[PDB]
């Protein structure tokens, strides 16, 4: 028989903080595993400080009504799920802080890069812009005055990119990380380009490896160990999810 | 006697499987680790085995050289169940037991613990070179060439070539020994001073 | 292959085996005679560090030898059982100095044998890792396999069996 | 040659690497090499020293461009190979320095002679800077506590070394040694993690 | 015995496709050829080759694992595939009476690297019988090299006419089978006397050296420990007293150890040794 | 540095437990928040939802995040109702489906492990079925799934790998090992790939 389901949906037809909550779980995973230093999601985190502040605000306000029936299990669950909030928030500045740390030289030398597409205003936060120059300085200063004082100009330099080997470190754009295809973010299927359906029905996406020639069908609901490189495009616009 | 062996091994290959004493089935995980470094064998704790059911230990404790083996083999078919993939070639595991009872004097092994699970203490004075028993025993008739296999399990009760042809007379004694398809296992001598 | 990386620094620091390709002068500050210089066509031992950079710029100053870890009574061993080879006495960096080799002289056989040798090697510390033991109240083989590791293999095994741990340690809790 | 210095000391910095690894013993840095790094630094004079002797000869004397090329580009090598030594040998110390910094922000500030004085200097502006971070913008979120996911909101504890009384946020804790409490575990990660409560 | 000529075959195409053997074998037939057409001369090349197991690995893997884990079933239908490729190229001269009679089989040897069966006697357990492995030791005892017979030529001076019988032990083939009683057949099928033609016979000789792991090498606490090797033909008196060696050989068990009713509960085990190679 | 060592690359087993709190799961409140229509504070959370949680009915089933179910689960305050995937059926229908098809995984969700422990500590008396035979089942179904994790990480080649069905804490436990397997593998090609 003929299918209805069109008149049905016709006739129900007529930013939320689980959604940022989850929003900063997804770039918490995401940050965590992927090799490269993430975008910085700016408006996010602006709004969950806000909520973190405004939440603090209330329950103080509410243990001081409290402090004059004896309902106490929405305030303990209020503290707790604080907590909870602070803590992923914290591991995720952290391990930024850790990228940071071990990509000093190369953010240096994306910011000096007038030829670059990326700024650190754009890719940083504030805070991470201030903490990665006091640390990049303080650590220039111990390093010249212990081992660079020493040696000639030819030598000085704590970004030598000309010497025997490479003293910039590089992420690792070919690493191999635990991707999830999810799809594309909306629930909608043929809207999306890039979704090449695959046969059996199942629709996919599909990548190719420079280095091997090799071209791999991204099956939607599956996992896969993929290079990072090769992710990349698809991990941007979150299509696929680093477990 | 093939129902009770298969019974007492059933109940032995249950206590491998649902033993465990908080959360952690001791003795899968232990079955499973020594066949990943390949240890074909399980150190199976005495305490253990009395308090799942102290009717088997009772079983094991009575006649210890009949029983073992029937464990050996249900340990064996735990370790194909939890390490082979359904739809071989896994030697006979061996069953190393751990005892806390009170330890038998060695002069005090008299006439009774024979057949007996003694523990006692002593120091070792001399240790003979590896020895070779026989565990699979591929055999051939004299006459009639007639291949089959012999299982040991080196318990000895208190087996050798069988005396017929076993499937013309073929002689009393019509079976050679295949050394090249047979299985054997290292034994070793002490002595305990 | 990063800059501060203290294995690969440990790794570029090997002497390897070189021939020279002219009569240099001056150079042997410490081989054997610094003010003499060094004769053309002398088979010398140098740090990887240095004969790297030697064997390319310039004909080449120095010309690289095969070195006997990568000799063929290696590479059968290696094709013979990878498992059971003792390849921390070969070399503790080996597998650091043979991807170092092939990036050299692009050696696609060299390759396709060492990275057979990794996965057949990967299997059994893998295995080794995995399994955890039990307190009823090490195992022989597995602290005579882990002999037998070089320094890179020491570290992924390092890894694999802390996460197993880890794993074990959380589930039973 | 010249790098077996710098390969002595980046072996020993090898062993600093699996010493502090091991577990959390939270080891101190073992007492700086200086006695290396003074001579593999005289070791780079020396060499700086040579191409200074054999640029000023080339000049002066008649030198061909093969022995002038060579004899600097080695001796150029082996000043970069000592450098990558020291450099190595410094990050590792440096990035242990860290460590021990965001971990003990809230456990202790302390046989500081173990380090030089740079890099004394350098972990006291460090934990200014880390400090500076800790109330910059990120102030809600306490940077410096635990990575441990907050998993039980309650948690009995037992207190370790008498501390007297302690004032908490609302009411108070005495810190009686040998007793028990059951609090929330978030008034108490502090004292935890110094070392005055034990129990998880 | 369709896997004996399919292992025969497949070493025939191995010997093809690495000539070096091939020349071996061509260098040791002329040898022998001009020994023989030329005095105080007694240097005889054996017909033994050294073929290297890595050679045999990169050609078919299947037969150089099967060689190293099961050789009993893989060695004879080699010997035989290099005795037929010996004969073929053979340059057919004219019989001297004996050699038609007297079996002189290509036996091989073997080279290269083994991996997990380079062994010591201490290291030798009971996991590695039947298997291709190498032990490597001091030689303490040898015994004296008696001959055995392994084929007796017999004349029937009634109907001119030669009667062979072949022997076999349990210490001269790998494949097991029936053992023979070493006895001469005096009478034939007819009713015929048989007369024993010595020299038309074929007797190999037979050593049984005893090579014990390095004093060195023992463990903190124990003596060295000893295996027996069992040399024959060319391989005897190569080695004396006091000689480091390395036996390559098929580590073998013989006996019924008990299992004979006269041991019910004894529990002693069975005779085991290699027969070097 | 501000990470520690063995939090680099991968997930402590505490953090997948965390990540998996965070899920709905179904209870049966002992308590009734609801107000009536004849004072309260309400939860008015900013990480989930609160609407399920001003209106629980006592033995009305409800959906609220599984940290929160734990929470009320430390009183006698609620009742975890196990999912359905966590009975001896369903448990014996997968174990059939990984004994018939023994090159892929079965259909578990990626949270069956840490949500398995975690009701059989929590939440214990909850069960329709004998927890005994629950770990039981469980048990097996990890030793299969590791039979197959096993013989699959012996295609660790240098391209891809396609872990379909795997589970979360399985995956996590096995990233330290074949994303540096597959880092050596491909550092192998590449170099040998330099002309
Ligand atoms: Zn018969």
């Amino acid at each position: 028989d003929i299918n209805i389901d069109d008149i049905l949906a016709e006739l129900d037809k007529e930013v939320s903080p689980q959604q940022d909550f989850s929003d900063l779980m997804k770039s918490w995973k995401n940050e965590r595993c992927s090799p490269e230093l993430l975008p910085y999601p700016h408006q996010l985190m602006k709004r969950l400080l806000n909520r973190i502040s405004m939440q603090s605000q209330l329950i103080e306000n509410i243990s001081m009504g409290f402090l004059d029936n004896e309902s106490k299990l929405p305030l303990l669950c209020m503290e707790t799920e604080l907590e909870r909030l602070k803590f992923v928030i914290r591991s995720y500045i952290r391990c930024r802080l850790s990228k940071i740390d071990k990509f000093s030289l190369y953010l240096r030398q994306l910011n000096e890069d007038e030829n670059s597409l990326i700024s650190l205003t754009d890719l940083l936060s504030k805070d991470e812009i201030k903490y990665h120059d006091t640390h990049s300085l303080i650590w220039l200063k111990l390093v010249n005055d212990s081992i660079l004082k020493y040696m000639p100009e030819e030598l000085q330099a704590i970004n030598d990119t000309e010497g025997s080997v490479n003293m910039i470190d590089e992420p690792d754009w070919n690493k191999f990380v635990f991707i999830h295809v999810n799809g594309p973010p909306d629930g909608k299927w043929n809207e999306d380009p890039l979704l090449q359906e695959n046969e059996f029905g199942k629709p996919c996406y599909t990548v190719t490896i420079p280095d091997l020639k090799e071209e791999v069908e991204l099956t939607i609901g599956s996992i896969y160990v993929m290079r990072y490189e090769v992710i990349r495009d698809l991990l941007r616009d979150d299509k696929v999810a680093l477990i | 006697n093939d129902d009770d062996n298969t019974e007492i091994i059933k109940s032995f290959k249950n206590f491998i499987l649902e033993f465990r004493l908080d959360s952690q089935f001791i003795y899968r995980d232990q079955l499973r680790n020594n066949i990943l470094v390949k240890n074909y064998s399980l150190t199976v704790n005495m305490e253990h085995l009395i308090g799942y059911n102290e009717d088997i230990y009772k079983k094991l404790s009575d006649e210890p050289s009949d029983i073992i083996p029937l464990f050996e083999t249900a340990i064996t078919q735990v370790a194909k169940r939890i390490s082979i993939l359904s739809r071989n070639s896994l030697p006979t595991f061996q069953l190393i037991l751990n005892s806390n009872a009170n330890q038998i004097p060695l002069r005090d092994l008299d006439s009774e613990h024979v057949s007996k699970i003694v523990r006692l203490s002593g120091i070792i004075i001399s240790t003979s070179v590896l020895s070779s028993r026989a565990t699979y025993l591929s055999i051939m008739c004299r006459n009639c060439r007639h291949t089959t296999s012999i299982t040991i399990n080196n318990f000895n009760s208190i087996v050798s070539l069988p005396r017929s042809c076993l499937s013309k007379n073929c002689g009393p004694d019509p079976y050679i020994i295949i050394h090249e398809s047979s299985k054997f296992i290292d034994q070793q001598f002490l002595k305990l001073q | 292959m990063g800059y501060y990386d203290i294995d690969d620094v440990l790794a570029d620091g090997t002497e390897f085996p070189c021939k020279f390709q002219y009569d240099i002068p001056g150079l042997g500050y410490l081989e054997n005679n610094p003010g003499r210089p060094i004769t053309k066509n002398t088979k010398l031992s140098l740090p990887l560090w240095l004969a790297r950079i030697l064997a390319i710029v310039g004909v080449p100053f120095v010309e690289l030898l095969p070195p006997d870890m990568f000799s063929t009574k290696v590479m059968n061993a290696i094709k013979t059982d990878p498992v059971a080879l003792d390849l921390h006495s070969i070399n503790s960096h080996f597998f650091s100095l043979a991807i170092k080799w092939i990036m050299l002289f692009s050696e696609k056989e060299l390759a396709n044998v060492v990275s057979e040798l990794l996965l057949q090697r990967a299997q059994e510390l893998n295995h080794h890792a995995s399994s955890l033991s039990i307190d009823l109240n090490t195992n022989i083989a597995t602290s005579t396999f882990l002999l037998k590791l070089e320094e890179m293999e020491k570290e992924i095994y390092k890894k694999s069996h802390e996460s197993y741990k880890d794993t074990k340690r959380w589930m039973f809790k | 040659m010249y790098g077996d210095l710098g390969n002595k000391l980046v072996l020993e910095a090898k062993r600093t690497k699996q010493l502090y690894a091991r577990s959390n013993q939270d080891v101190n840095l073992p007492m700086y090499h200086e006695d290396i790094i003074r001579n593999i630094l005289k070791e780079v004079s020396n060499l700086r020293k040579n191409t200074e002797y054999l640029k000023e000869q080339q000049q002066l004397g008649m030198l061909d461009d093969k022995v002038a090329k060579c004899q600097y580009f080695v001796t150029l090598l082996c000043m970069e190979r000592n450098k990558r030594c020291l450099l190595a040998y410094q990050r590792l110390r440096t990035d242990i320095l860290d460590s021990m910094a965001w971990n003990n922000n809230g456990l202790d500030l302390m046989d500081t002679n173990n380090l030089s004085h740079q890099e004394q200097e350098y972990l006291k502006e460090y934990c200014d800077l880390i400090t500076d971070l800790k109330s910059g913008d990120l102030v809600d979120i306490d940077l410096s506590g635990s990575l441990v996911p907050p998993s039980d909101v309650f948690i009995d504890v037992r207190v370790l070394k008498d501390a007297g009384e302690i004032q908490t946020e609302y009411g108070v804790f005495n810190l009686i040694k040998d007793s028990q409490f059951f609090v929330r575990q978030s008034d108490v990660e502090r004292l935890i993690q110094q070392g005055y409560l034990q129990k998880i | 015995d369709a896997v004996f000529g399919d292992r025969v075959r497949r070493f025939q195409e191995f010997l093809d496709t690495f000539t070096s053997y091939r020349d071996s074998v061509r260098s040791i037939q002329v040898y022998n050829s001009n020994n023989a057409a030329n005095s105080t001369s007694l240097n005889i090349l054996p017909h033994r080759i050294i073929i290297s197991l890595d050679d045999l690995r990169e050609f078919d893997r299947s037969f150089w694992s099967g060689i190293l884990v099961e050789p009993a079933y893989f060695i004879p239908p080699a010997e035989k595939a290099l005795t037929d490729l010996a004969d073929s190229m053979d340059d057919v001269p004219h019989p001297n009476a004996s050699a038609v009679s007297s079996r002189h089989p290509w036996k091989l040897s073997f080279k290269g690297s083994f991996g997990a069966h380079a062994l010591s006697p201490r290291t030798l357990t009971a996991q590695h019988l039947n298997k291709l492995v190498s032990v490597e030791g001091i030689v303490t005892k040898t015994s004296l090299v008696r001959p055995k017979l392994i084929r007796s030529v017999h004349y029937a001076a009634k109907t001119g006419r030669f009667h062979y019988r072949d022997y076999t032990d349990a210490t001269t083939t790998l494949t097991t089978r029936i053992p023979t009683p070493a006895i001469y057949p005096t009478e034939d099928t007819e009713g015929n006397k048989l007369t024993t033609e010595y020299g038309y016979s074929t007797f190999i000789d037979h050593q049984r050296i005893t090579v014990q792991e390095m004093p060195e090498m023992a463990p903190a606490g124990q003596l060295p420990r000893s295996i027996d090797v069992i040399l024959d033909d060319d391989l005897v008196d190569k080695t004396k007293p006091g000689d480091r060696v390395n036996v390559v050989g098929v580590f073998k068990s013989l006996g019924a150890g008990g299992m004979n009713q006269s041991n019910s509960n004894t529990l002693i085990g069975f005779k085991t040794l290699i027969l070097g190679n | 540095m501000s990470l520690p060592a063995h939090l680099q690359q991968t997930f402590s087993p505490e953090e997948i437990q965390f990540i998996v709190e965070n899920e709905p799961i179904k209870i049966f409140p002992r308590i009734t928040t609801r107000q009536k229509i004849r004072n309260h504070t309400r939860w008015q959370l900013i990480t989930t939802d609160d609407k399920a949680l001003n209106n629980m009915v006592a033995m009305r089933s409800t959906e609220v995040v599984l940290w929160i179910a734990l929470l009320l689960k430390q009183q006698s305050k609620c009742s975890i109702v196990a999912p359905q995937w966590l009975t001896t059926k369903e448990l014996d229908r997968k174990i059939q489906y990984e004994k018939t098809h023994p090159d892929r995984f079965s259909e578990l969700p990626w949270n069956w492990l840490v949500l398995a422990r975690i009701l059989f500590n929590k939440a214990k008396d909850d069960f329709h079925d004998p927890i005994h035979e629950l770990r039981g089942k469980i048990q097996d179904l990890r030793e299969i799934r590791q039979i197959k994790v096993l013989k699959g990480l012996k295609y660790l080649n240098e391209s891809h790998l396609q872990l379909d069905n795997l589970s979360l804490l399985e995956i996590n436990e096995l990233r330290p090992f074949i994303t540096e397997i597959m880092d050596k593998l491909r550092e192998i090609h590449t170099a040998s790939l330099t002309a």
